[PDB]
RNA sequence: UUGGCACCUCGAUGUCGGCUCGUCGCAUCCUGGGGCUGUAGUCGGUCCCAAGGGUUGGGCUGUUCGCCCAUUAAAGCGGCACGCGAGCUGGGUUCAGAACGUCGUGAGACAGUUCGGUCCCUAUCCGUCGCGGGCGCAGGAAAUUUGAGAGGAGCUGUCCUUAGUACGAGAGGACCGGGAUGGACACACCGCUGGUGUACCAGUUGUUCCGCCAGGAGCAUCGCUGGGUAGCUAUGUGUGGCAGGGAUAAACGCUGAAAGCAUCUAAGCGUGAAGCCCCCCUCAAGAUGAGAUUUCCCAUUUCUUCGGAAAGUAAGAUCCCUGAAAGAUGAUCAGGUAGAUAGGUUUGGAGUGGAAGUGUAGCGAUACAUGGAGCGGACAAAUACUAAUCGAUCGAGGACUUAACC
């Protein structure tokens, strides 16, 4: 329930090769050409699937 | 589902009337008994002037159970109260008289006089 | 089902506020997970507002909230969430049959990270 | 499901009339024995009728002797030879428990 | 021995002559396709390769395609070997029919049982509670891992985990009905898995 | 075990008994095999082989032990810090209180008693149980698989018959064998019996609200109460340990000498156990020994002086999205407009139990009809109406030698 040594440099970091986190799942709206992520309504242009909200 | 500790009303003319189960025979770790099979008991409740008294251990038959029995049929008979009767060393009572409904799977395991005595078996 | 977090009361109490809301704005900010309950929710109202039927509308008032769109002077007399979906939005569809709502994905929430999502009825 | 339907369809017994708790059958039931049978009938009320097609039971309660007994049977056993409706019964529940901490002029089931 | 592929639809209950009352489980085992035949020259080992349901070619592969190609049939989606089998039977191509068993025959059904997650000891190992009362502050855990003399704990002390998904066989069942119409094949008692899952039902070892 | 020694530990190695979980030995309690018997048979005594599985529930006590009741096929002896307190209890005991008897002038004490009395810790490493990611397995992929090896299970009674035969003066009462039905245990599943079912139905109390009546809603453990779907599940259901091969133990023997006989052994043959290896269930090619079969994609372009590289692709797979049969998250599985994946809608269904409104009867409470009605989370089938849009990313171009084919 204590640690009965310290973890190393090593030993930490071997923990954290998955601490990561990954790109996001974006792409380029066909209509302005610009980074938004699929299935969600750009940011920019406010259009959707080829349609303005 | 009859197990140590609990009680059955008595279902003969013998001086017992309520009873309390000793010991489900049948094996090692048999811990619950249906209808149709022996239970060690002792007397808790007597009737005065009977052949059998308060404090008397006797072998016993369970003839009728609120967990009742199901047939091969598909079919399930249930009673309102656990009661039981009490037998000799043969499979034969110890009383004159039957009281109360009774089960057919007593004519299966050959208490036949039971099934005879009792006035409607179901 | 879902549960949201809350327990019956009060997600029964979200539920009728979301669904009173989407019923008088036509278009909100909430949640995926909130969004996707009351799709069910509020579709299964406005079937009530499509039948029309007295039975209906109090099937319905016994969920939706009463409060106020807005009055009209015809003297000033205010109209309910009830009368717009009876009256207003349940026409709107009695020819789609159903799927009366959309989700459109928005992006996340600052505080909180959460996945948040435009609901409008279309 | 439809496929069960399907297949259980010709095990239904269409003799079996419409009957719901609180009314009264009696049910000549068959009791076998390894080459006999004999009819006994069972007269008591319904309680409760369970279930869907050929997976339906309904459970019939008496008192005998002083004694309360009571009997499930499927719907459609061939082990029933005859269910007559007796008297029907006005009641406001379909499941009739209440009537086993009930003994006479209680359980009285009013007829019409 | 003979063997099929089949989906669990559920269960019932049917009556029989005797007018005993018998639950049932219901197996729909359509599209039975026999696709390679496997040889002890070609492979090592006898046996027969069945596939079962026909679908999508856009859900399916080229790969898949050919194989079932090579057999003139559609892609499918649960391919399974059986052994202990004859290989003078079954031709390739050749449907293979619930009309294989007969009323009565008597089976080995296998099939991947029903998926709890993770689960405790008691349920999932069949351990005891400890008391609910009385002082005590231990319930539902495991036990004691062992002794101290090894300074380790000994291989299968058992401990929660997720519980099934596990490879199940039921043996000695019992065939009741067969409907070639429909597809369908009863069996007395039970399978393992869920509604929609796969059995595998052949001839008993035994 | 009682003890002896005082070698580790006094900068802490927690004690008896119990609970949970077990595991090991055999000096075997039961089941199994056998020799001797002062073995008639039944039952037994003693001894050899066997550790496969099994080896109870209660009353008194803090109790182990032990006595008792009742069962059992049997209720084994022991080792693991007399196993197990960072897994639990904490009754006893030796913490502080108080009292009894007793010893002491006394303070006080007693393997004398009695009543009462605080058991801390967020798991770093290994280990254990489960789940993933990475790479490898001389091309890259999709499925099906051998099986080295490894785990699991392995128990058993009672009744019938053989046959009231054998045996016995009778009393009694078999072996071997054939079969039926149970206990305990394991696995699976929910059609049945039941349980649960806090987004199903109903009744109902108080009070507040919806302006009022009426109908309903909020809070009161889900307010209480009667039921109950799916799902989960046992106490419920289905099945299981069947039948067995090969080689052995103890043992019984054949043949046969050494040693003109004899001898089961020395050479050599046979029988022979619940045990050993298999049969049965499960995992399993990271089985770096990285296996096999079937099918699929092809041999691109830039470069680099070589090795070798990157940079777009194929078969295929995924980011992303709808989700459940799955699930801690991942993963798995089902689908992604070449679509019924989910929601809604329409039909139904279980379930509840006879909606509202209206009308009739009644002073009224209320009852009846309209009408198996109305409502109906998870259930089923159809329906593309809603959202799974559009995209993006990873992913090969297949070294060398030998032999045979050629
Ligand atoms: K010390
Ligand atoms: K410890
Ligand atoms: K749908
Ligand atoms: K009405
Ligand atoms: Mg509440
Ligand atoms: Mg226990
Ligand atoms: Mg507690
Ligand atoms: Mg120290
Ligand atoms: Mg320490
Ligand atoms: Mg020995
Ligand atoms: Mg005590
Ligand atoms: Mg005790
Ligand atoms: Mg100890
Ligand atoms: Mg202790
Ligand atoms: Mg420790
Ligand atoms: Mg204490
Ligand atoms: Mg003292
Ligand atoms: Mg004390
Ligand atoms: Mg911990
Ligand atoms: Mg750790
Ligand atoms: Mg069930
Ligand atoms: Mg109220
Ligand atoms: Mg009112
Ligand atoms: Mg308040
Ligand atoms: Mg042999
Ligand atoms: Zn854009």
């Amino acid at each position: 329930a204590v640690p009965f040594r310290r973890t190393s440099k090593a030993k930490k970091r071997k923990r954290r090769t998955h601490v990561k986190l990954q790109l996001p799942g974006m792409n380029e709206c066909s209509n302005c050409g610009e980074y938004r992520l699929s299935h969600h309504v750009c940011p920019e242009c406010g259009q959707y699937d080829g349609k303005d909200v | 589902m009859i197990q140590q500790e609990s009680r059955m009303k008595v279902a003969d003319n013998s001086g017992a009337r309520e009873v309390l189960t000793i010991k489900v025979l049948g094996g090692s770790g048999r811990k619950t008994a249906n209808i149709g099979d022996v239970v060690v008991c002792t007397v808790k409740q007597a009737t005065p002037g009977g052949v059998v008294k308060k404090g008397e251990v006797v072998k016993a038959v369970i003839v009728r159970t609120k967990s009742g029995a199901r047939r091969q049929d598909g079919s399930y008979i249930k009673f309102d109260e656990n009661a039981c009767v009490i037998i000799r060393d043969d499979k034969s009572p110890r009383g004159t008289r039957i009281f109360g409904p009774v089960a057919r799977e007593l004519r299966e395991n050959n208490f036949m006089k039971i099934v005879s005595l009792a006035p409607e078996v179901l | 089902y879902r549960k949201l977090g809350r327990t019956s009361s009060q997600r029964k109490a979200l539920l009728r506020d979301l669904a009173t809301d989407l019923i008088v704005f036509e278009r909100i900010e909430t949640t995926e997970a909130r969004a996707k309950e009351i799709r069910k929710v509020v579709e299964k109202l406005i079937t009530s507002g499509k039948k029309g039927d007295l039975h209906a509308r109090r099937q319905a008032a016994a969920f939706i909230r009463h409060e106020v769109v807005e009055v009209v002077q015809v003297k000033n007399r205010p109209v309910y969430a009830l009368q717009k979906l009876f009256d207003d939005v349940a026409p709107r569809y009695a020819e789609r049959q159903g799927g009366y709502t959309r989700i459109l994905k928005k992006g996340p929430r600052r505080g909180d990270g959460a996945p948040m999502v435009i609901i409008e009825l279309v | 499901n439809k496929l069960i339907d399907e297949i259980t369809k010709s095990q239904l017994n269409p003799d079996v009339p419409n009957f719901r708790p609180g009314d009264t059958v009696r049910v000549h039931a068959k009791v076998v024995e390894g080459t006999r049978e004999r009819i006994q009938l069972f007269e008591g009320v319904v309680i409760k009728r369970r279930g869907a097609g050929i997976s339906e039971t309904f459970t019939v309660r008496k008192i005998s002797n002083s004694v309360g007994v009571e009997r499930t049977f499927p719907v459609h056993t061939p082990r029933i030879a005859k269910l007559e409706v007796i008297r029907r019964g006005k009641v406001r529940r379909a499941k009739l428990y209440y009537l086993r901490n009930l003994r006479g002029k209680a359980a009285r089931i009013k007829e019409i | 021995t003979k063997g099929i592929l089949g989906r669990k639809v559920g269960m019932t209950q049917v009556f029989t002559e005797n007018g005993e009352l018998i639950p049932v489980t219901v197996i729909e085992a359509a599209q039975n396709v026999v696709l390679q035949k496997k040889t002890v020259e070609t492979d090592g080992y006898e046996a027969v390769q069945i596939g079962f349901e026909d679908k999508r070619a856009i859900l399916s592969n080229k790969p898949e395609q050919g194989h079932v190609a090579k057999a003139n049939t559609t892609p499918k989606r649960f391919i399974r070997e059986f052994r202990d089998v004859n290989l003078d039977e079954y031709e390739i191509g050749a449907e293979v029919k619930v009309d294989v068993f007969a009323e009565g025959d008597i089976i080995d059904a296998t099939g991947v049982s029903k998926g709890k997650g993770f689960q405790g000891v008691i349920k999932r190992h069949g351990q005891s509670r400890g008391p609910m009362a009385h002082g005590s502050r231990y319930h539902r855990r495991p036990g004691s891992m062992g002794p101290v003399a090894p300074n380790r704990v000994f291989k299968n002390k058992l401990l929660p985990g997720r519980m099934g998904g596990e490879q199940i066989t039921i043996q000695n069942l019992e065939i009741v009905k067969v409907d070639v119409e429909k597809n369908v094949l009863l069996v007395k008692g039970n399978v393992p898995g869920a509604k929609k899952a796969l059995v595998q039902i052949k001839t008993a070892t035994k």
